[PDB]
């Protein structure tokens, strides 16, 4: 079940229609603006069915792009930091997520994709790159990476809850 | 080439910076 999950995904996000980069003040605007619209009718949706799994908010310029995510199994709670940075050409190439929270958990990956498995995203994205956005990014990268690393981490023993840590 | 069936952004005239903010508030 991964095309399906994929499929279900784009069915449920808004589609964008430009397709600028930050190189232009203006064209930046609009095209931020449609994928903020995305994103957030996405969020939306997903926080109010509580189905929450990321958070993911950036600078009054829209260059760098924060965020956190937490992911639960086995009755445990866990939680991980998200920051990047929009490249100046926006090729068709998707973007690059990185995740402090992981850096040295996870093995050094090959220089262009340190935590952005290409398994499936990488032919789904080149095969249709239409109008998406960051919001398919995550919803069709950082998601499946997230929900194929927690069982096998978890499994081969590189991750552990945080609620010991504290109360 | 319409897409009339196909799924389309919340663009109904909001600006920017009112994106933005209402989106990190959200959290």
């Amino acid at each position: 079940m991964a095309d399906e999950a994929t499929r279900r995904v784009v069915s449920e996000i808004p589609v964008l229609k430009t397709n600028a980069g930050p190189r232009d003040r203006e064209l930046w605007v609009q095209r931020l603006k449609e994928e903020y619209q995305s994103l957030i009718r996405y969020v939306e949706n997903n926080k109010n069915a509580d189905n929450d799994w990321f958070r993911l908010e950036s600078n009054k310029e829209g260059t760098r792009w924060f965020g956190k995510c937490w992911y639960i199994h086995d009755l445990l709670k866990y939680e991980f930091d998200i920051e990047f940075d929009i490249p100046i050409t926006y090729p068709t190439t998707a973007p690059e997520i990185a995740v402090p929270e992981l850096d040295g958990k996870t093995a050094k990956m090959y220089r262009g994709g340190k935590i952005c498995l290409t398994d499936h995203f990488k032919p789904l994205w080149a095969r249709n790159v239409p109008k998406f956005g960051l919001a398919h990014l995550m919803a069709l990268g950082l998601g499946p990476w997230l929900a194929v690393e927690i069982p096998d981490l978890i499994q081969k023993g590189v991750i552990q809850h945080k609620e010991k840590c504290n109360q | 080439g319409m897409s009339v069936t196909e799924l389309t952004v919340e663009d109904s005239g909001e600006s920017l910076e009112d994106l933005m903010a209402k989106m990190k508030n959200m959290w």
